[PDB]
């Protein structure tokens, strides 16, 4: 192996290492420190007998010339097994369950390969994610990517760690797994998932990479890839259906952007990374699902929009990657809404793929896009009835106002521990659409109201 | 060396992203493609410092140093064009990732893949069209292969060659073996039926024409008050969930060209997968043949290597000036072109060149002003002098919405046509979601011309009026919002719901509609009319001395026919232009 | 009654178009020199690295 | 004799360094001669020891450096004047683009050219007829002045410039312009309405034109608006002509400048642009005027659309700074179906004193632009005032002002684009506007001017 122990220059985070050779962009390394201590590092760039690297734990206390750097002769890597369902690994797959060690079957690049857009399958399949907001009108596609908009003190935490453990695949598919990603998140944030995870027994059928915000910034932007490779292992290699959830993808920008900063790179829009779109887009593109494979990777990323700007870099630059998006409103977090769901910007993109007979009922579609268009009326004559009083509105406004009410209480908000299948769900979309005459429900045939209208 | 010679093996010494320096490169010249590294992934010269060259690569560089060999090329960024490249996926520097696949047996993209565009291999026959010692200039015609049903390709005398056909004769060949010798001033040259052209230079064309023919794209709002010619540009910027790519994607399904050329500029993969399955399962009744027979994708998607999104920009445009050549008419669509700028935007801080606008370099505007100049109404060369276009349809991702963005206020300096977006409207379920307020095409007044001929009707001005009660619709609703609906005059309540109709029953269109995605011009003009005459009725009906209400009220009826009259199959017209007799009967009995 | 109107007219004007017309304004006019400022920033630090 | 050398060092972008030269010049017009024997022109910007950098016009595509050899002519860009450039189109570098004859060149002019001695530069007091309202009468133009037109991208500023091209006539006078045309970064449509229009008018015969379109270099258009400037202060000083300069884009020319600027890593100014910008761009409205004992002239009227329709960007800024006024348009205007869009508010002429008055004009002429200055500006808020207050809140005067800038919006401001208005029917037309207005109100008019004006 390769040991060098001349090194150039210590800058702050940045290492130069002189006298070098055989060593490759992205290249890991080691720093053995002269009191032992063993450092990781990546190669930034390398020309000739010269390579700059940077180094994760940080270049603090460091003599140069009595340390020595190894090269690895290889990228950052994720040690892979079947038998990492039910562990809790860190944002660079080490272990912190401490259990028993784990033995890979092989090592991957965490960056992967992208998918041959020929070899890809459209997702055109349905997953019960408990939540009716999203199973109707928000559907959930195997392999589409679909994120969370959220705020700060909105539950999105409750709402993640619901999905974990609710969320399953129809069809008896005896392999389901889920891919649990957080980055930068806090101490308590981090046991709040942990614990409601074991004790629902959503461990079992989880693999968790848990990162926090003490944690290096270097770690937390390979946090996601290392979950990801997981995924893509589990999905295309031994033919599971898996479910990729990862948050705070705030806090994965911000990393990004200090990383950045780090190595002196120009600013972009709003401070953001100007390869922020690309790089947001080399892990939300790893989802879909591929022919001839049995198994996919679906993703879920919750962030939380800044001053709750949706126009932000963040939640922009998301929504022009992402397949769709889960606006929650802290508007009905006030009003108790559990998840506070607001499904007028929340929006699915492939739900058409995931609804319809056979892998739903066939009244799906027809009442998905009657509930909206009374609930957008309702909210509309709700709030045309406040500014006016309750004697400008119609008579049927007003039925319009009571029903959007009895959606928001009775539909929406179930409870971020009411399991609802998706047969329940369409059962009770129906007694909300029996408020209205069956004159207006103009989006919905007569053969469809004849069968399920009360 | 060692006794014997080779070529000249260039020498990687330094490696940034995808940027590498590479020393003894001394033979050869910028813009010169080559094969870097190891795994030798394909990489451009940009710039050159004594015998160092700075490259640019279009794939991954991570597990790539300095020491590995780097070999050039000689030839720059080209495309090969000729049979088997209709009905094909290629990637940014087109490659077919069908056969991608096949050879490499994966279903991930590697590096240090090179594959020839085309297939040699596929027998095609060719079939003489041109008499033996004639003189042949850039251009001219010498026969054809019907590649597919529809589309015929012809082979022409490539550029730089002028002289006399000395042998030609049809029959199956493929696009490596001869068909043609041609006597020039050098000697002997023989012509195949593959050529070759680098896509930064633009094809040579005898003249440019003014575009004065509007396209036919089956979107009542677009062809209609925002129209678009044949070799005019048209520019979509909007935020997220807008509807850019829907509309592109019915440009690419409905317009009246010959050709269509669809580039996946660093967008979403799905939206590319989306295409090469439906398309060859939509047939239009005429031909027989799918829409795929028509098409060629060029797809470099968002996770994919950021340099190649410039190449699939340029790779398309070329492929389209190619058929443009042929004298058929051809439509590009480019996927975003944002993401394009973001390529130049990683390249140039990796250059360490200076900003320039929003850190897009400061030759933006330039690449952008090149390339929508390759489009238009042209002159193919050749003896014939036949007329060919390019319609470029590009759609702008502005951050946030806010196109005071470069990349769409350079790209309207250059195009007569802005489709804009506006989330509002999308939000509420308004698609197509332009902005008819603020939305404009520098078009309309030549094609409203051309429009009142073809169809003997006047068009013009009924779209003129169209617009002129869209425009007090904006104005009427800012009076509403503080005096109120009910201070309004009943022609003034009037002029609302005769723009509601507008908005909401012509404006208005699903393209997931099996009826409503497509609609001709003629059942366009029908519409419109119905529309048109309710307001002219209502207006005679209130001078009259009727009121708003009892004309509302006793109008449920035909409104409502009005409405599902977008629904009415192309062969039914009768049923739409036959309301006009309903409406006028039906206000006369409201005056009495 | 007639000046109630003219009143209601001028309230409504006020506080749906005026102030909202003003506080969009003001974050827009705040983003721009937020990101000129640093604009300048950077192209100040390549001057400092001639 | 010939200057030649074969030491390339380096390449990138429009730049190119060769050094161990000798005897090398600034600003000195080179060519570089690539492998393959295509001449691709350029100019020294800096030359230090046995270095030198060049930029080069038509690119560096497809040049190998060892294989390649750069002349040095030993002197500047220079133009090949001649008297039968009139009728004829050249390219961004003055060379023959019509297939017209070879051209036998009178002298070669250094296209920077001179600053013209103020002692020899006399006043520019002719009031030019344009046909158009708006400028003949509140914003005058004079010949030899160089007055602007402030447009936008989407703006009919093209049609306003051939217009003006076309109505162009001196009272007092036979003398019918010469103009030339510099298109600078343009469209093909852009370009051949131009054109188009030339054909039809004939004056395609009484002009000479230097074309770069969008499709041509950028680089280029550095040296186009300045091939026609010499070729217009040729014409109108050596040839005694009449001379109308046009130029557009001349946003395109200040993008240039920044390609350039940015590639010589040199200090960036506002947005960008490079310090030097207000420097040379003066160096090219300055080159207008008349000069003592020589009856030629030259008038200039540039074209250039305003980013983000923003007056208080650096290209309109300093335009509006060097300049004799500007013309403005306005989308407001124009979405209102107003032709021609001037906004006369913000627009301004410099030499309207001087220019207008009695001998040349009615004695009335001052007194009622500087009358319908305040009465439309009052008018104009006053509407804006109406629209959100109701027009029952405004005072009976000003309902009668309110009244009266619409009524100035349509028919003084709008005239159509082929219309021509002789000074005197604008001028009846300008009394008939304000005459419903109460001469207590008038306070800038003379009252024995008055009763003799108005109706
Ligand atoms: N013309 C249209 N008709 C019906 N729905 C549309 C139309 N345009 C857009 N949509 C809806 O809006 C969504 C956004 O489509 P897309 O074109 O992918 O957005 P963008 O490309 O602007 O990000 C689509 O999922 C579609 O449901
Ligand atoms: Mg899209």
């Amino acid at each position: 192996i390769k040991e060098y122990r001349t090194i150039k220059e210590v800058v702050g985070p940045l290492m130069a290492v002189e006298k070098v050779s055989g060593v490759k962009y992205e290249e890991l390394i080691e720093v053995r420190m002269q009191n032992g201590e063993i450092r990781r590092g990546q190669v930034l760039e390398v020309q000739e007998d010269k390579a700059m690297v940077q180094i994760f734990e940080g270049t603090s206390g460091i003599n140069l010339k009595n340390s020595s750097v190894r090269f690895l002769g290889h990228p950052l890597q994720l040690g892979v097994s079947e038998d990492m369902i039910g562990r809790v690994f860190d944002g660079l797959g080490r272990p912190k369950d401490n259990g028993p060690e784990i033995l890979p079957e092989k090592y991957l690049d965490i960056n992967g390969e992208v998918i041959n857009p020929i070899a890809r399958d459209y997702p055109d399949e349905f997953i019960q994610t408990g939540i009716s907001a999203i199973d109707h009108l928000n559907t959930l596609v195997r392999g589409q990517k679909l994120p969370v908009f959220s705020g700060s003190g909105l539950p999105h935490k409750e709402l993640a760690a619901q999905i974990a453990r609710q969320a399953t695949v129809l069809d008896s598919s005896d392999d389901f797994a889920v891919v649990f990603a957080a980055i930068g998140i806090t101490f308590e944030e981090a046991e709040f998932f942990m614990e409601d995870f074991r004790q629902t027994g959503a461990i079992d059928r989880s693999v968790m990479f848990m990162n926090l915000a003490n944690d290096p910034a270097i770690e937390r932007i390979a946090t996601p890839r290392m979950a990801l490779t997981a995924a893509e292992y589990l999905a295309y290699e031994k033919g599971m259906h898996v479910l990729v959830i990862m948050t705070d993808m705030t806090n994965y920008a911000e990393a990004l952007r200090e990383i950045s900063a780090a190595r002196r790179e120009v600013p972009g829009r709003r401070g953001y990374p100007g390869y922020l779109y690309t790089n947001l887009a080399t892990l939300f593109e790893r989802a879909g699902r591929i022919r001839g494979l049995k198994g996919s990777v679906t993703q879920i990323p919750i962030l939380t929009m800044p001053e709750d700007d949706k126009t932000h870099p963040i939640p922009d630059l998301t929504g022009y990657i992402t397949e769709g998006q889960i606006i929650l409103t802290r508007e009905l977090y006030k009003s108790g809404i559990q998840p506070p769901i607001d499904v007028l910007p929340s929006l699915s993109r492939l739900k058409d793929k995931g609804t319809g007979a056979g892998k739903t009922r066939e009244d799906h579609a027809a009442t998905m896009n009657q509930l909206f268009a009374a609930y957008a009326q309702g909210k509309q004559a709700k709030e045309l009835a406040v500014v006016l009083g309750e004697s400008a509105l119609s008579d049927i406004d007003k039925i319009y106002a009571k029903f959007a009410e009895r959606f928001e209480n009775e539909y929406v908000n179930q409870g971020f521990y009411t399991n609802r299948t998706i047969t329940e769900t369409l059962d009770l979309g129906w007694e909300l659409l029996a408020m209205l005459p069956r004159t207006e429900l103009k989006r919905i045939k007569d053969d469809l109201l004849d069968k399920y209208l009360p | 060396s060692s006794g014997s010679s080779g070529m000249q093996i260039g020498k990687i010494i330094k490696v940034s992203g995808p940027l590498v320096m590479a020393e003894n490169m001394s033979e050869a010249s910028i813009q010169d493609m080559c094969l870097v590294g190891d795994l030798g992934v394909i990489g451009e010269i940009i710039e050159m410092r004594q015998d160092v060259a700075s490259i640019q690569v279009y794939e991954e560089t991570s597990g790539i140093g300095p020491g590995e060999p780097v070999r050039s090329t000689g030839e720059a960024l080209s495309v090969e064009l000729g049979p088997g490249i209709i009905s094909q996926m290629f990637d940014g520097i087109q490659r077919p990732l069908d056969t991608f696949m096949e050879v490499t047996q994966s279903n991930f993209l590697g590096r240090g893949v090179q594959l020839p565009a085309l297939d040699h291999e596929k027998q095609w026959w060719f079939e003489a069209t041109i008499e033996e010692g004639t003189e042949v200039s850039a251009g001219d015609i010498i026969g054809y292969v019907d590649e597919t049903k529809i589309i015929q390709h012809k082979i022409m005398v490539p550029n730089g060659i002028k002289g006399t056909v000395q042998k030609i004769e049809s029959g199956s060949f493929t696009i490596d073996d001869p068909i043609c010798v041609i006597e020039t001033e050098q000697g002997l040259k023989e012509l195949t039926m593959m050529q070759k052209w680098p896509v930064r230079r633009g094809r040579p064309i005898k003249q440019k024409l003014n575009p004065d023919v509007p396209m036919i794209t089956g979107q009542r709002v677009i062809d209609t008050f925002f129209p678009v010619t044949k070799g005019g540009a048209a520019a979509v910027p909007g935020p997220f969930g807008a509807g850019k790519t829907v509309v592109q994607h019915q440009i690419a399904k409905w317009s009246d060209v010959d050709l269509v050329v669809y580039v996946g500029c660093g967008e979403r993969g799905n939206e590319m997968t989306d295409v090469v399955n439906e398309f060859p399962e939509l047939i239009d009744p005429n031909t027989g043949e799918s829409l795929m027979e028509r098409t060629v994708l060029i797809a470099n998607t968002s996770n994919m290597p950021v340099a190649a999104r410039e190449a699939s920009i340029y790779t398309g445009i070329t492929i389209a000036e190619y058929f443009r050549d042929m004298g058929y008419d051809v439509a590009i669509m480019a996927d975003s072109t944002s993401r394009w700028a973001e390529a130049l935007r990683e390249m140039s801080g990796r250059l360490e060149e200076m900003p320039g606008d929003e850190g897009y370099p400061a030759y933006l505007g330039s690449r952008l002003a090149e390339y929508y100049e390759r489009s238009g109404r042209v002159i193919a060369l050749g003896s014939d002098q036949r007329e060919g276009s390019i319609t470029a349809i590009s759609a702008v991702s502005p951050s946030g919405g806010d196109i005071s963005e470069p990349v769409t206020q350079n790209t309207l300096r250059v195009v007569k046509v802005f489709w804009g977006l506006d989330s509002s409207l999308a939000q509420k379920r308004h698609f197509p979601s332009i902005n008819w307020i603020q939305s404009y095409s520098l078009y309309s007044t030549e094609v409203g011309r051309y429009m009142d001929q073809i169809l003997q009707q006047d068009w013009s001005d009924m779209v003129t009026e169209g617009m002129r009660i869209l425009q007090e619709e904006e104005q009427l609703n800012e009076i509403v919002r503080l005096v109120g609906i009910d201070s309004l005059s009943d022609n003034d309540r009037l002029t609302l719901e005769v723009a509601k109709s507008i908005r909401e029953d012509y404006l208005q269109q699903n393209a997931f509609d099996d009826v409503d995605t497509f609609t001709s011009r003629e059942k366009q003009f029908n519409m419109l009319k119905v529309i048109l005459t309710f307001g002219k009725e209502a207006r005679k009906a209130l001078s009259l001395g009727a009121y708003f209400n009892e004309i509302m009220e006793g109008t449920v009826a035909v409104r409502e026919r009005i409405s599902r009259s977008k629904y009415i199959p192309e062969e039914e017209l009768a049923k739409i232009s036959s309301i006009n007799e309903e409406i006028k009967e039906t206000i006369q009995l409201i005056v009495s | 009654a007639e000046e109630i109107e003219k009143t209601r007219r001028r309230v409504n004007a006020l506080e749906y178009m005026t102030i909202p017309q003003l506080e969009e304004t003001i974050y827009y006019i705040k983003m721009k020199l937020e990101e000129n400022e640093r604009a300048e920033v950077t192209r100040l630090i390549k001057v400092k690295n001639m």
